[PDB]
């Protein structure tokens, strides 16, 4: 009774963008909602799910009083400049995990440091099998993975734990318990990303706004905000104001 | 980390 969060943009009526959380003051009418919008009319699920079939439509939210800092992961293009400008200019506000791989230690290298070191690949499967890990994969045949340990020590000492990880992470760390800010960055078109990132082609551009605007589908559910800007420096502003705004104590999660 | 920049991810069932 009744809070929702829009996993579309509408535009109109009450506008509202994917990510929006609405308070649906009333229910009644089959084909349109009244809401509020916690910082007018709206499509009814059954409407807006009649319109896409022809899916994202609403999911049900509620608040929390977490008792831990909230884990962040960025995705989109741009995911890559952000989360470096995040880690580097604030590094007394996020914190990055040390990371598990099967690997053999190198000379130089330092337990804890560089890598959680495991001394065998079985041993590492059976923990992924037993969904120890937020995200796994293989380079040269060994197993490299980012523990739910690991990103819980940085939840719990009060430091944001900046991820890179794709968005399948985002749903492990539900289950965890370790609800992460899960911000898209949406890129309004080929000519937007090639503004933001001189170095690539208009062929390569393409790709990367194709592949975005599938990422977005795949995991629509999964996102807390999306931002959009015709600059970087607008695009990470918004981004900052997500974070803080979704930081609580108190928070937004699935219903 | 460069290994890490390089992986083939594996889906975690379920």
């Amino acid at each position: 009774s009744l809070y929702v969060r829009a996993l579309f943009d509408y535009d109109p009526g009450l506008p509202f963008k994917h990510g929006d959380i609405l308070h649906v003051t009333n229910a009644s009418d089959d084909e349109w909602w009244q809401a509020r919008r916690v910082l007018g009319i709206v499509p009814s699920k059954r409407r807006w799910e009649r319109k896409m079939r022809a899916v994202l439509s609403y999911e049900a939210v509620q608040r929390l009083s977490i008792n831990y800092t909230r884990p962040v992961i960025i995705l989109g293009p741009l995911k890559d400049r952000i989360n470096d400008d995040l880690i580097s200019e604030y590094p007394d506000k996020f914190g990055s995990c040390v990371p598990h791989t099967t690997r053999p230690k190198r000379e130089y290298e330092v337990d804890g440091r560089d890598y959680h070191f495991v001394s065998s690949r079985e041993q590492m499967e059976r923990d992924i099998q037993n969904h120890l890990f937020i995200e796994a994969g293989q380079y040269n045949d060994n197993l490299y993975g980012t523990s739910v340990a690991s990103v819980r020590e940085v939840a719990e000492k009060g430091k944001h734990c900046i991820l890179d990880v794709s968005g399948n992470a985002i749903k492990r760390l539900q289950v965890a318990q370790l609800y992460p800010v899960a911000v898209f960055i949406k890129p309004k078109s080929v000519d937007s990303v090639m503004e933001m990132n001189r170095r690539m082609t208009e062929e390569q551009a393409k790709k990367t706004y194709e592949r975005a605007i599938k990422m977005e589908q795949e995991f629509g559910e999964y996102f807390t905000g999306v931002v959009q800007g015709d600059t970087i420096e607008e695009i990470y502003s918004k981004v900052k104001s997500m974070i803080w705004s979704q930081s609580g104590p108190t928070i937004w999660v699935p219903s | 980390r460069q290994d890490m920049e390089q992986l083939d991810l594996i889906k975690i069932t379920p």
